[PDB]
């Protein structure tokens, strides 16, 4: 990967989980993988 | 000695023409001797020579015996007492006009301008005695750049010339001795720095160049500037504490940035919270949103049409009656034997008058002339005079038609016709968004507000009732005042309803098609919000809010609602940055008047509050795309400068507010006068003193860091009846307001120039001092400063802003025109923002009025650049061009004086008065002021080069000041006025470890910009995570993409012009626009409304009008050419399918050893069509007739232009309001615009009716009428009036185009679904049009490419890219790159 953060908490300096391209927080991904399957930031299924 | 003279006795009456005006003077020159005598003699020839070539050309009669204008008059018997005296050089008296010629041979540009605009006012002045004495003036000029004429030949007047200056130097030895008049007659007539002027500079460029020299130290050693720096930081830390302020650089809270916001404005805007009382309050703002949102529920309309046609060659009150009986009559003849506004009887002006005042101006206006036999006495003749306008200018069939209505009347009818029809809330349901009805209401309640500066003058019931069509039902308008000014309109119904309100129609073009792309467009942007933690009920919510904010911000277009959502990206940008200025709320502030203003400011807090609200930080890039889209959703107001006067005292006010707080010395003199050189010594003092805690915004620069600056660049250290009354007592500005703004006096005219540069002092070159004038340009925000000057200075003034630029040329940082440097700023600036580090993308404040001339003169005496003769002068002519910039004289503009004058004595005779408005009654108690002259200008783009250079100087140098203290070198770059700073890891990681000492480095790098001119504004900020360097913002990665900037933009400017060029800015623009991420479906839908602007002007649409409305996102990798010809393939989808065979055969075989010239000739536009014949005969196969003749189109411009010598040759010779231009261009489009091959005129409507209905010619269309689906061989008899003539074939000109497009564009442009010399040179190699291409200049197949251009005439693919700019990277979407052909 390349920058270390969630690509999307835009901050939260390094907990996180990785994604097909970018980090994602135990958060984050929750808040997302409630309402849909899609990474809507990388056009990637999310992961699990 | 007099040999010249025998030379000339000799050449006189033996090589020049012998003519009788001639021969009086040719006698005495011969005859005389002496040197002095035999050269005013000769210029005096050379002088009358071109006098009357020039006068008999023109046909003017010369005026050989010097009489005057008078004299002219009175010759001919009519007596004018009192008139200018003037000579003109020819004159021709008619019976009812005056022609007056001025003739005039100038060698510089420049002067030759001045003389001809000082020309052309003199003949202007007298236009009015002229035409009150009974006559006219037709205006003419002679200005010639050669001395050629009829009466001597080249040789001739070269040889005459050439002696008459040697003689000249013979005699300028004697005593002969001119000062500099004789500069005039030799140098004179006979750029890059002129330096044959002489020195007149002495006792005052002394002290200027010795201010710029006391105090400053600049040669310190490299560790003496070391030592230096330190002892000026650390001067300041340890001052910071208790002394100045706490740097005005706070970190955020985004909550507390929110709730700051929130309470803004406690005094009315207080907090409504919920979202239903918020849009409740919002359908009732205005008065016209209580309609937008209100859920309501042909033998005449053409008779109007022939009784309007005949109205605009005559207008009078005595008429418009009986030509409203014509009306009336026919409203008598359709509800008897049975629109109407009950007490209207819709006139022809779009009028509307009362059937009361009518049938009541007769039986006076008839009475005053047997009743009943009284009429059809003007109801007839008054018939048969109005078809007097019959087939004269083709008075088409509408005749006969109302010869049937008018003449049913009688007496015992018209006294009852208009005593038959004798009879003389809605509130704002709510519900109404995600609703298309409730734009497409304003779609067409402005279309019929727009149309309405369209009436005319005209001279209760007299209301210009336009009409509100709609789907069926139709509601009027009711106004009074026509023109473009504000008016106070109506609405009507079936019922009364009277929704008055008050607008200005010049501010409602946006909506006039646009219902399917902004519910798009607001469609579009929540689909990027389908952010989780708002998947609960706030997704409505959102967008009900942004709905009824859309709605709010067209419907009440106004500055204040522009400016206000214009602030709302420094708010965003902020709560997504990391630093942000202390003083940022009072940047945000406006004051909010006329309650929509202030339900705007309640809709973007609770937008705000909602997306920015909690659990943020999860989606937050998604958020900000939204916000900063939101922000730019200001463009949909229009930028058209509400006032004239109320925006020229503001431009002004920006001017005079900070020579108020530094000096000023109201309308200096030509020669400057103590007093001047006063208050300049005085300036230059304190300009140059500012001491080490300054008070932050004034100007100065300070001698101990400046100085340390230009010694660390010579060092090698730093590179690589009340109105009445009152008007006339304001009338007094004319007795206050004069403030000014032997020679061969016959021969001024003549050769001799007489203004021009001589020995020049240090303040100004001898002819003026560097005047100016200064106006407001256009903008969103703010009206921006504008300063122009006559051409002369702006001659002067390139010289600077060239040398500056090149010289900062050899520097690599700037990016402001080095076009190829702004690449690198972007891909720096992206690797930056990809990885985290700081960005303090600063913004300068105050760049006009802070940078002085003074400023650059001190940088430059100062550097140490190399050796001489081309560097120790050179800039001793930067150095004293910058000196006549010092003393500049920009000019108080006439309204702004005269309104400060009027508000003077108003208030004197009869308080809050600003600050430059108490100076004019200071000066006004005396002398009136008409012009300033202070050194902190910087004429706002004047000197955009020079500041450019020195901005990135001294960037470059405070980025090595924070080197040298903190331990870091941060790169920077600048545009003149904005800037960035790309600080690196290791003051990127401070951050988050101690924020309190980047804080000091931010409160640093803005103290030591206040030591010099640089004052960072409060608008900056530094964030982890966006940019912004020249409005190109940055999310981490890919760019915002402004969507809604673009299609404001191409919504706008739908400019007067041929529309196959108004579509052809359109097909730029929309280009432009999918660069960025407007999606295709929204540039379609972009393009349809500029086709139904066009179809609403009645224009017939041509397929060559606008680009195809079906897109693949393929704007990539496809010209002009490859929209035209995709469209073509489309309207003639199976012809199109051999031709483009034939066209594949032809490529193949005349690229490699073919053709080449022989296509031309079997291009063979030398005669008819039967060339595709000839040419499908030449080298195919079967190729019938159908494909050529059967497929045609009307062409307007086939002959000649369409009025209001090819397209490629006028494009190569062009390089040696808005709502009243589509007012206008529906206007001439449906007039006679149309011409024919023997320069007549007819109109598009009596050849667009012919052509399909009086012929056997089939004409049904596809939405755009390909007329004459045959015109079988056009074997006919051809010629009918024009309709046959002007129609070509389309399978031809589908030919040429897709073969132009396959050399220019590759070869897959036919399978089944390069700058302006070459063009120049390549037009050359045909030698016919360069006659008239050539003295107006004072590769593989590109021969194939420009020819094919040349005869179609409508279509670029070469004139392209030489005169649109287009586009190197494209961000397109992913579900626009699978549908694809
Ligand atoms: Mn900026
Ligand atoms: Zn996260
Ligand atoms: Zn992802």
């Amino acid at each position: 990967l390349g920058p270390l953060s969630c690509k999307s908490c835009w901050q939260k300096f390094d907990s996180l989980v990785r994604c097909h391209d970018h980090y994602l927080c135990r958060h984050c991904l929750n808040l997302l993988l409630s309402v849909s399957d899609r990474c809507p930031l990388c056009k990637y299924p999310l992961p699990t | 000695m007099d040999e010249i003279i025998s030379e000339l006795r000799e050449l006189c009456l033996n090589y020049i023409e012998q003519d009788e005006r001639l021969s009086r003077q040719k006698l005495n020159f011969l005859g005389q001797r002496e040197p002095r005598m035999v050269l005013i003699e000769g210029l005096k020839l050379l002088s009358r020579c071109i006098e009357i070539d020039s006068a008999d050309k023109s046909g003017c009669t010369h005026n050989h015996d010097d009489k005057s204008v008078e004299t002219i008059l009175v010759e001919s018997g009519i007596v004018c007492p009192g008139l200018p005296l003037i000579i003109p050089d020819g004159y021709k008296l008619i019976d009812n006009s005056l022609i007056l010629l001025e003739c005039f041979v100038r060698s510089t540009p420049a002067s030759f301008e001045k003389k001809f605009i000082e020309d052309t006012n003199k003949l202007a002045c007298i236009r009015e005695d002229l035409a009150v004495a009974g006559v006219t003036l037709v205006p003419i000029v002679d200005g010639r750049c050669d001395y050629d004429n009829s009466f001597m030949p080249e040789w001739a007047n070269f040889k005459f010339r050439d002696l008459l200056f040697k003689l000249l130097e013979y005699s300028n030895q004697n005593e002969k001795v001119f000062e500099e008049s004789e500069y005039f007659r030799l140098c004179e007539s006979l750029m890059d720095s002129m330096k044959i002027l002489k020195d007149a500079r002495s006792t005052h460029n002394d002290e200027i160049m010795r201010m710029c020299h006391e105090g400053i130290n600049p040669n310190m050693s490299c560790d003496d500037v070391v030592f230096g720096i330190n002892s000026l930081f650390s001067r300041f830390r340890r001052d910071l504490e208790s002394g100045k302020l706490k740097r005005n650089f706070q970190k955020v809270n985004p909550e507390g940035l929110i709730k700051e916001f929130s309470e803004l404005y406690e005094n009315l805007a207080d907090s409504d919270d919920i979202l239903t009382l918020s849009r409740e309050a919002v359908e009732s703002c205005p008065l016209m949103r209580f309609i937008t949102a209100e859920t309501h529920g042909t033998e005449y309309e053409r008779l109007l049409s022939m009784l309007n046609k005949v109205k605009s060659l005559k207008l009078l009150n005595t008429r418009r009656r009986q030509l409203l009986n014509l009306d009336v009559l026919c409203l008598s003849s359709l509800i008897k034997q049975s629109c109407y506004s009950s007490v209207n009887d819709r006139l022809v002006s779009f009028h509307s008058t009362k059937e009361e005042f009518i049938r009541l101006l007769r039986n006076r206006k008839k009475s005053k002339v047997r009743a009943s036999i009284s009429e059809f006495i003007a109801k007839i003749q008054k018939c048969l005079l109005v078809v007097g306008l019959s087939f004269e200018h083709y008075g088409l069939s509408e005749h006969l038609e109302q010869e049937c209505h008018i003449p049913f009347t009688e007496f015992e009818n018209f006294m009852k016709i208009g005593a038959h029809p004798i009879m003389y809330y809605n509130f704002q349901p709510s519900t109404e968004q995600l609703k298309n009805i409730q734009s497409l209401r304003r779609l067409s309640s402005v279309c019929l507000a727009l149309t309405n500066s369209m009436k005319t003058s005209s001279v209760c019931k007299e209301v210009f009732c336009q009409v509100i069509k709609l789907d069926s039902e139709e509601y009027h308008l009711l106004y009074q005042k026509t023109g473009e000014s504000s008016r106070c309109y109506s609405i009507q119904g079936p019922d009364g309803h009277l929704i008055s309100f008050y607008a200005d129609p010049k501010r409602f073009f946006l909506p006039i098609f646009s219902d399917e792309v902004l519910y798009n467009m607001i469609d579009i942007m929540i689909s990027w919000i389908r952010s989780c933690p708002d998947l609960k009920d706030c997704l409505t919510d959102i967008e009900v809010a942004l709905r009824t904010l859309l709605l709010l911000m067209l419907t009440n277009p106004t500055k204040r609602n522009q400016k206000q959502v214009q602030s709302v990206r420094y708010l965003v940008m902020a709560i997504v940055s990391d630093f942000s200025s202390t003083s940022l709320m009072d940047k945000l502030r406006e004051d909010l008047i006329t309650p929509a203003e202030k339900v705007v400011y309640k809709l973007l807090r609770f937008l705000i509050k909602t997306i920015f609200g909690t659990g943020e930080k999860v989606l937050l890039s998604a958020k900000f795309k939204f916000m900063l889209n939101v922000s730019y959703l200001c463009h949909l107001i229009t930028k058209e400068t509400p006032d004239r006067l109320t925006d020229q005292i503001k431009c002004f006010e920006k001017f005079f507010e900070p020579k108020s707080q530094f000096g000023f010395f109201v309308n200096p003199k030509e020669a400057i006068t103590p007093e001047e050189e006063c208050v300049f010594y005085e300036q230059m003092k304190r300009f140059t003193s500012k001491e080490i805690d300054c008070q932050h915004t004034t100007p100065g620069v300070n001698l101990e860091a400046f100085s340390l600056m230009v010694s660390s660049f010579n060092n090698g250290t730093l590179i690589f009846y009340e109105y009445k009354v009152s008007k006339l007592v304001s009338r007094l500005v004319i007795g206050s307001k004069g403030e000014e703004t032997m020679s061969a006096a016959l021969k001024n005219l003549c050769f001799y120039s007489e203004e021009s540069p001589t020995s020049y002092t240090s303040v100004g070159p001898d002819s003026g001092r560097l005047k100016f004038a200064l106006s407001y340009k256009e903008q969103v925000g703010g009206n921006r400063e504008l300063y122009i000057g006559d051409l002369r200075t702006k001659m002067f003034t390139r010289l600077i802003e060239d040398y500056f630029e090149s010289f900062s040329s050899f520097f690599s940082g700037s990016c402001l025109n080095n076009d190829k440097e702004f690449e690198n700023a972007i891909l720096s600036m992206t690797i930056n923002v990809r990885e985290g580090f700081l960005n303090y993308s600063m913004d300068h404040s105050k760049w006009g009025p802070m940078m002085c001339p003074f400023l650059f003169l001190m940088f430059l005496q100062n550097l140490k650049l190399g050796d001489d003769q081309y560097v120790r002068s050179g800039k001793d002519h930067v150095s004293t061009l910058l000196t006549w910039h010092m003393h500049k004289l920009v000019e108080v503009p006439f309204p702004v004086v005269n309104a400060m004058m009027k508000s003077y004595v108003k208030s004197k005779l009869k308080e809050t008065t600003v600050t430059e408005r108490i100076f004019r009654q200071y000066f006004e108690m005396g002398i009136v002021p008409s012009h300033i002259s202070s050194l902190i200008d910087m004429g706002q783009g004047i000197l955009h080069n020079a500041s450019d250079f020195y901005g990135l100087l001294s960037e470059r140098f405070i980025n090595y000041c924070i080197g040298v203290i903190f331990g870091e070198r941060p790169e920077a770059y600048t545009s003149s006025d904005d800037q960035i700073t790309l600080f690196d890891r290791r003051l990127s990681d401070l951050v988050v470890s101690d924020p309190e000492e980047v804080l000091v480095l931010l409160e640093f790098q803005s103290h030591l910009s206040g030591l010099l001119n640089k004052f960072i504004s409060p608008k900056s900020v530094a964030g982890r995570f966006a940019a912004e360097f020249k409005s190109r913002f940055y999310v981490w990665g890919e760019e915002v993409p402004l969507l809604t900037k673009f299609v404001s933009a191409a919504l706008h400017n739908v400019k007067c012009k041929e529309p196959h060029q108004l579509c052809e800015t359109i097909d730029t623009i929309a280009d432009q626009a999918i660069a960025n991420g407007v999606p295709v479906s929204l540039v379609n839908s972009i393009q349809r409304r500029t086709l139904d602007l066009l179809k609403y002007a009645n224009f017939p649409l041509d397929p060559f009008l606008l680009n195809t409305n079906t897109d693949v996102k393929d704007w990539l990798d496809g010209s002009r050419g490859y929209r035209i010809q995709r469209l073509i393939e489309e309207l003639c989808p199976n012809e199109t399918k051999v031709v483009r065979k034939l066209v594949r055969k032809l490529h193949h075989k005349l690229k490699n050893g073919e053709f080449n010239e022989e296509f031309f000739l079997d291009l063979f536009n030398r005669d008819k069509k039967e060339a595709i014949l000839q040419l499908g005969d030449l080298l195919g196969l079967e190729e019938d007739l159908n494909q050529l003749a059967d497929v045609n189109w009307l062409n307007l411009n086939e002959m000649f232009p369409l009025r209001m010598i090819p397209s490629l040759i006028k494009t190569l010779q062009n390089k040696l309001c808005i709502s009243s231009g589509f007012i206008g261009l529906c206007k001439t489009l449906g007039s006679r615009c149309v011409r024919n091959k023997n320069r007549e005129n007819l109109y598009i409507k009596k050849l667009l009716e012919d052509l399909t209905t009086d012929d056997h010619v089939t004409r049904v269309c596809n939405r755009d009428g390909i007329t004459l689906y045959i015109c079988d061989k056009q074997s006919h008899p051809e010629a009918h009036r024009d309709h046959i003539c002007l129609l070509r074939p389309l399978l031809w000109d589908y030919i040429c185009i897709s073969l132009s497009n396959s050399f220019e564009l590759g070869v897959w442009v036919l399978a089944e679904p390069k700058v302006n010399l070459n063009q120049v040179i390549q037009s050359v190699r045909r030698l016919y049009p360069k006659i008239f291409e050539d003295q107006l200049l004072p590769i593989k197949f590109l021969d194939l490419c420009v020819l094919i251009d040349i005869n179609s005439e409508s279509l670029s693919l070469i004139s392209h890219v030489v005169k649109w700019k287009r586009d190197e990277h494209y961000t397109v979407l992913f579900s626009d790159l699978a549908n694809s052909h």
